[PDB]
C-alpha cells in the first residue's frame, strides 16, 4: 500500500507544479468586461480594441432583420427613418453565449469578456465578476431620443446606477465609453430633437466653467456631451466612497486611441487601489 | 393558455394532513438519529479524519 | 382567462390552509433538543487559484470535485488532501460541477451555453471531454447525474433539461419558471427532483412524465439553493432572503422557517445530514450555520472561511461536511 | 529610589515591545488571509523587533540599572553582536518595505510578476544574511576592537563591557545599517508622494465634487527622529571624542531601541489587522 501512496503523492506534486505554473500566467493577465445594450455600440469598441461569403450572408440577414423591423414599425401607428427613433430597436441598416478577446499592450496581457446576454434583465450573473480589474461600460450617448416601448439613455443610467451600487462590485471600478459622438453632434445641431424635450434638467443646465472642447465642436454639442457626462458622473459619485471610480471618455465611431485609453485607465485603477490599500490617498 | 390547464391539473392532487407528515418525518429522524456521525460525536479511532 | 386562474389559485390556497392542522413546531415541541455541537475542521484543503462556486461529494466518502473561476476543475482526495486529477476547462467561467454515481464521469457547467462531461477512467489515465451539451440558450447553473448516461441541467433560460450522453440531445425539457432556475437536487430513487428559480417558486418535476407535479411558491425572495431531505418527502430552499424554509411533498405546503434576527445576509447552499436532524446552510456572510430541522433552533456556527461560502457537501456515509467559499481554500468539517 | 523609576520604565518598554511583536507575529501567522507576499517583510520586521526586545533590551536595562555586568566577556560580546544584528535587520527590513511599496505604486503592472513568495523569502534571507555579515563577523573576530590605551583594560576586565569602537567600524556600520536605507527610503517615498499628489490632482480635475502627507510624515518622521540622532552621534564621537558623553549615547541608543516598539503600532494599522487583533483578543 506504500507504493500506491508514494505514486499518488508524486502525482500530487506534479499537479501542484503545473498548477503553480498556470497560476503565474493567471496572475500575469487582467480581466475586463463588456456591458451595454445591443444598440449601444459594443461591437464597434470590440473591433477598435482588437469567410467573406459568411460576412455577406450576415449582411443579408441584417437587411432581412431591418425589413422585419420596418414591418414591426408598420404594425405600430426612406420615410420610416424619421419615425425609426420611436420604432422598434434595430441595427443602423443605413448602408442600403460569451465572447473572449485576448490582446496585450506594452507587454501586459489583457483579457476581454463580453456580456453575451441580449435580454439578461435580471443580470444576476454579474456577481461572479469580482476579479476583473475594471468594467468597460459601453453606451451610445446619441440614444437620448430613441425611446423603448423611458428613453434608452435613461435605461442606461438606471443600469449604471444598479451596477455601481452592488454588494459585490464595490471594489470594481468602471471604464465608461460614449460612442456615437458624431451622431450626437448631428442630432443636437439639428432642431428635430432637443435635449430639454426629454431631459428637463438640460434647460437649466449650463456648460461647466472648466471644460476642454475640441476645435471643431459647436457650443451646443459640447453642452450636450458635458451634460450627459455630468449626469453619469453624478450617478457614479453620489454613493462613491473612494474605493472605485468612473472614467468617462468621449469616443467617436472610429478611433484607434481606445486601447491606449483602456491601458491608462487600468493602470490608474491599479495605482489607486494600491494607494488606498496602504492608506496613502 | 396552457398555464391555466397546468395549474388546474396540479391543483387536483391528494393531500395528507401536515400533522401526519410532520409526525412521520419526526419518527424517521428519531429512528435513524443514531446512524448519523454528525449528531453523535465520532470516535477518534473510527473517524476517518484525524 | 385570468379570472379562472385566480379562482384556481384561491382554491388551492384554501385547500392548503385546510390541510394545515398542526404545525411541525407544535408536534415536535416536546422533543429533546440536539444541543450545542462542536464542529471543527479536521483537514483543510488548498490549491485553487480563485473563487469556487460549487462542489460535489463522491459516491465513496473520499473523493471531491470542485471548480473555480481560474478555469481549473481539480479532483481531491479528502482523506489525504492530495490532488488526484487536474482538468483544465474550455471556459474560464463555471457555475457548477457534478460527480457520477459510478465515479467514472465528471461534468461541469459554465457561464456559457455549453455543458461539458469528462471521462475519468480511461486508458493510460488521460482526462478528456466525452460530449459537449449544447442548445440550452442560457448560462448554466447546476448539474446532477441520474446515472452514467443521463444528466439534468438548469440554466438561465428558465428551463431545466434532461440530457442523454450518447445521443447528445436533451430528451425532455421542463418549463414553467418565470425566472431563471439556479439549483436542483435529485431524489434517492432518482425519479423526482425539484428546482428553485428566481421567482421564489420551487417546483417539483417528474423526470418520466416531464410535467411539474407540484409547485411551492411560498417564499419572498429569489431561491439560491435547494436540497432534499434524506427521506425524500421534504426539501429545504436557500435564498437571498435570510430565511431558510423546509417544504413538504405530501403536505404540499411549507412546514417550518429558519430565520434569526442577527442574520441579514443571503444563503448560498443548503444540505441535510444523513439523519436529517441538522440542516447546514452556507451564508453570504463569512460564516455558515447549523439548524435543528425539527426545532428550527440554531445549534452552532462555523466561521472558518474568510469569504462568502458558496457550496456545501455531506458525504453519502454522513461522515464529514465539506464547505467551500470564495476564498480558494476548502475546508472539511467534522 | 531614583533608579527605581528608570527600572520601571525599562521594564514597561521591554514588556510593550514583546507584547506588541508577539501579537503582530501571531496575527500574521495564525490567519491565512493576512499571509501575503508584502506581509512577509512586515513579519520579518516584527521578528527582528521581538528578538531585539527579548535579548538586547533586558540585558541593556540590567547594565544601565546596575553598573556591574555580572556576565562573562564572551556573553557580552554576543549580546552586543545580537544588538547590532537586530538593529541592522530592522532598518534593512524597513527599507525593503519602502522599496516594495515604491515598486507596487510606481510600477503597478510589473509588480505582480516582480514580487512572489519565493522572491519575498529570498529578499528576506538576503537581508538577514547581510545583517549578520555586518554584525556577527566583525564582532566575533574582534575586528571592531579599538587601538588606543583606553578600553583595553575594559576588554580585559569582566565587569566592564562598553561599546568602544575604532574609526573604521563605526562609519561602516552606520552606512550599512541606517544611512543607505535612509537615502533609499527618502527617495522611494518622495517618488510615491509625487505619484499620490498627481493622482489626487487628476481626481480633482476629473470630478468637481492631505492624508498622504500625514501618512508619509508619520512613517518617515518616526523612524528618522528615533534613529538619526543616534547614528549622527555614532559618527561624531569617533570624529570628535570629547564631544559625546556616555549618557547622551545611551539615551539616544535607547530611543533607537524603543523605535522598534513604536514600529508595529504604525505599520500594522490595516483594518484586516485590526479585525485579527479583535478576534485574537
Ligand atoms: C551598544 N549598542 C550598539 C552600538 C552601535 C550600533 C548599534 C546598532 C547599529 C549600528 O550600526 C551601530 O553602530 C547599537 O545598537
Amino acid at each position: 500500500q506504500r507504493n500506491e501512496e508514494k505514486a499518488q503523492r508524486e502525482a500530487n506534486k506534479k499537479i501542484e507544479k503545473q498548477l503553480q505554473k498556470d497560476k503565474q500566467v493567471y496572475r500575469a493577465t487582467h480581466r475586463l468586461l463588456l456591458l451595454g445594450a445591443g444598440e449601444s455600440g459594443k461591437s464597434t469598441i470590440v473591433k477598435q480594441m482588437r469567410k467573406a461569403t459568411k460576412v455577406q450572408d450576415i449582411k443579408n440577414n441584417l437587411k432581412e432583420a431591418i425589413e422585419t423591423i420596418v414591418a414591426a414599425m408598420s404594425n405600430l401607428v426612406r420615410a420610416c427613418y424619421e419615425r425609426s427613433n420611436e420604432y422598434q430597436l434595430i441595427d443602423c441598416a443605413q448602408y442600403f453565449g460569451i465572447f473572449e478577446t485576448k490582446f496585450q499592450v506594452d507587454k501586459v496581457n489583457f483579457h476581454m469578456f463580453d456580456v453575451g446576454g441580449q435580454r439578461d434583465e435580471r443580470r444576476k450573473w454579474i456577481q461572479c465578476f469580482n476579479d476583473v480589474t475594471a468594467i468597460i461600460f459601453v453606451v451610445a450617448s446619441s440614444s437620448y431620443n430613441m425611446v423603448i416601448r423611458t428613453n434608452r439613455l435613461q435605461e442606461a443610467l438606471n443600469l449604471f446606477k444598479s451596477i455601481w451600487n452592488n454588494r459585490w462590485l464595490r471594489t470594481i471600478s468602471v471604464i465608461l465609453f460614449l460612442n456615437k459622438q458624431d451622431l450626437l453632434a448631428e442630432k443636437v445641431l439639428a432642431g428635430k430633437s432637443k435635449i430639454e424635450d426629454y431631459f428637463p434638467e438640460f434647460a437649466r443646465y449650463t456648460t461647466p466653467e472648466d471644460a476642454t472642447p475640441e476645435p471643431g465642436e459647436d457650443p451646443r454639442v459640447t453642452r450636450a456631451k458635458y451634460f450627459i457626462r455630468d449626469e453619469f458622473l453624478r450617478i457614479s459619485t453620489a454613493s462613491g466612497d473612494g474605493r472605485h471610480y468612473c472614467y468617462p471618455h468621449f469616443t467617436c465611431a472610429v478611433d484607434t486611441e481606445n486601447i491606449r485609453r483602456v491601458f491608462n485607465d487600468c493602470r490608474d485603477i491599479i495605482q489607486r487601489m494600491h494607494l488606498r490599500q496602504y492608506e496613502l490617498l | 393558455r396552457k398555464l391555466v390547464e397546468q395549474l388546474k391539473m396540479e391543483a387536483n392532487i391528494d393531500r395528507i394532513k401536515v400533522s401526519k407528515a410532520a409526525a412521520d418525518l419526526m419518527a424517521y429522524c428519531e429512528a435513524h438519529a443514531k446512524e448519523d456521525p454528525l449528531l453523535t460525536p465520532v470516535p477518534a479511532s473510527e473517524n476517518p479524519f484525524r | 382567462l385570468r379570472q379562472e386562474a385566480e379562482q384556481l389559485k384561491n382554491q388551492i390556497r384554501d385547500a392548503r390552509k385546510a390541510c394545515a392542522d398542526a404545525t411541525l413546531s407544535q408536534i415536535t415541541n416536546n422533543i429533546d433538543p440536539v444541543g450545542r455541537i462542536q464542529m471543527r475542521t479536521r483537514r483543510t484543503l488548498r490549491g485553487h487559484l480563485a473563487k469556487i462556486y460549487a462542489m460535489h461529494w463522491g459516491t465513496d466518502s473520499r473523493l471531491l470535485v470542485s471548480a473555480s473561476q481560474d478555469g481549473k476543475l481539480i479532483i481531491w482526495d479528502s482523506y489525504t488532501t492530495n490532488k488526484v486529477h487536474a482538468i483544465p476547462l474550455r471556459s474560464s467561467w463555471v457555475m457548477t460541477c457534478a460527480y457520477a454515481p459510478s465515479g467514472n464521469y465528471v461534468a461541469c457547467g459554465g457561464l456559457d451555453n455549453i455543458c461539458s462531461i469528462y471521462n475519468l477512467k480511461t486508458r493510460e489515465g488521460n482526462v478528456r471531454v466525452s460530449r459537449e451539451l449544447a442548445g440550452h440558450t442560457g448560462y448554466l447553473s447546476c448539474c446532477r447525474f441520474l446515472d452514467d448516461n443521463q444528466i439534468v441541467t438548469s440554466s438561465g433560460d428558465t428551463t431545466c433539461a434532461l440530457w442523454d450522453i450518447e445521443t447528445g440531445q436533451q430528451t425532455t425539457t421542463f418549463t414553467g419558471h418565470t425566472g431563471d432556475v439556479m439549483s436542483l437536487s435529485l431524489a434517492p430513487d432518482t425519479r423526482l427532483f425539484v428546482s428553485g428559480a428566481c421567482d421564489a417558486s420551487a417546483k417539483l418535476w417528474d423526470v418520466r412524465e416531464g410535467m411539474c407535479r407540484q409547485t411551492f411558491t411560498g417564499h419572498e425572495s429569489d431561491i439560491n439553493a435547494i436540497c432534499f431531505f434524506p427521506n425524500g418527502n421534504a426539501f429545504a430552499t436557500g435564498s437571498d432572503d435570510a430565511t431558510c424554509r423546509l417544504f413538504d411533498l405530501r403536505a404540499d405546503q411549507e412546514l417550518m422557517t429558519y430565520s434569526h434576527d442577527n442574520i441579514i445576509c443571503g444563503i448560498t447552499s443548503v444540505s441535510f445530514s444523513k439523519s436529517g436532524r441538522l440542516l447546514l446552510a452556507g451564508y453570504d456572510d463569512f460564516n455558515c450555520n447549523v439548524w435543528d430541522a425539527l426545532k428550527a433552533d440554531r445549534a452552532g456556527v462555523l466561521a472558518g472561511h474568510d469569504n462568502r461560502v458558496s457550496c456545501l457537501g455531506v458525504t453519502d456515509d454522513g461522515m464529514a461536511v465539506a464547505t467551500g467559499s470564495w476564498d480558494s481554500f476548502l475546508k472539511i468539517w467534522n | 529610589v531614583w533608579v527605581v523609576g528608570m527600572g520601571i520604565v525599562m521594564s514597561l518598554i521591554v514588556l510593550a515591545i514583546v507584547f506588541g511583536n508577539v501579537l503582530v507575529i501571531t496575527a500574521i501567522a495564525k490567519f491565512e488571509r493576512l499571509q501575503t507576499v508584502t506581509n512577509y517583510f512586515i513579519t520579518s520586521l516584527a521578528c527582528a523587533d521581538l528578538v531585539m526586545g527579548l535579548a538586547v533590551v533586558p540585558f541593556g536595562a540590567a547594565h544601565i540599572l546596575t553598573k556591574t555586568w555580572t556576565f562573562g566577556n564572551f556573553w557580552c560580546e554576543f549580546w552586543t553582536s545580537i544588538d547590532v544584528l537586530c538593529v541592522t535587520a530592522s532598518i534593512e527590513t524597513l527599507c525593503v518595505i519602502a522599496v516594495d511599496r515604491y515598486f507596487a505604486i510606481t510600477s503597478p503592472f510589473k509588480y505582480q510578476s516582480l514580487l512572489t513568495k519565493n522572491k519575498a523569502r529570498v529578499i528576506i534571507l538576503m537581508v538577514w544574511i547581510v545583517s549578520g555579515l555586518t554584525s556577527f563577523l566583525p564582532i566575533q573576530m574582534h575586528w571592531y576592537r579599538a587601538t588606543h590605551q583606553e578600553a583595553i583594560n575594559c576588554y580585559a576586565e569582566e565587569t566592564c563591557c562598553d561599546f568602544f569602537t575604532n574609526q573604521a567600524y563605526a562609519i561602516a556600520s552606520s552606512i550599512v545599517s541606517f544611512y543607505v536605507p535612509l537615502v533609499i527610503m527618502v527617495f522611494v517615498y518622495s517618488r510615491v508622494f509625487q505619484e499620490a499628489k498627481r493622482q489626487l490632482q487628476k481626481i480633482d480635475k476629473s470630478e468637481g465634487r492631505h492624508k498622504a502627507l500625514k501618512t508619509l510624515g508619520i512613517i518617515m518622521g518616526t523612524f528618522t527622529l528615533c534613529w538619526l540622532p543616534f547614528f549622527i552621534v555614532n559618527i561624531v564621537h569617533v570624529i570628535q571624542d570629547n564631544l559625546i558623553r556616555k549618557e547622551v549615547y545611551i539615551l539616544l541608543n535607547w530611543i533607537g531601541y524603543v523605535n522598534s516598539g513604536f514600529n508595529p503600532l504604525i505599520y500594522c494599522r490595516s483594518p484586516d489587522f485590526r479585525i485579527a487583533f479583535q478576534e485574537l483578543l
